[PDB]
């Protein structure tokens, strides 16, 4: 509904990864501090600068 | 016998990955 790039970005955010849990929940990997978190990153935005 | 569905600690490292 509401198709804008207004808050989407499709295959995870740059230097991140989609990884399947051992309980089936895929959470996101950086790769730029091998961090990995269950929240989701690319979600939690709503700002940018131009 | 799990009940506790969140234990808190995040997704295995990448290091250990």
């Amino acid at each position: 509904g509401s198709p804008v790039d207004s808050n989407d970005l499709g295959p995870l955010p740059p230097g991140w990864e989609e990884r399947t849990h051992t309980d089936g929940r895929v959470f996101f990997i950086n790769h730029n501090i091998k961090k990995t978190q269950w929240e989701d990153p690319r979600m939690q935005n709503v700002a940018i600068t131009g | 016998g799990s009940t506790l569905p969140i234990p808190g600690t995040p997704p295995p490292n990448y290091d250990s990955l």
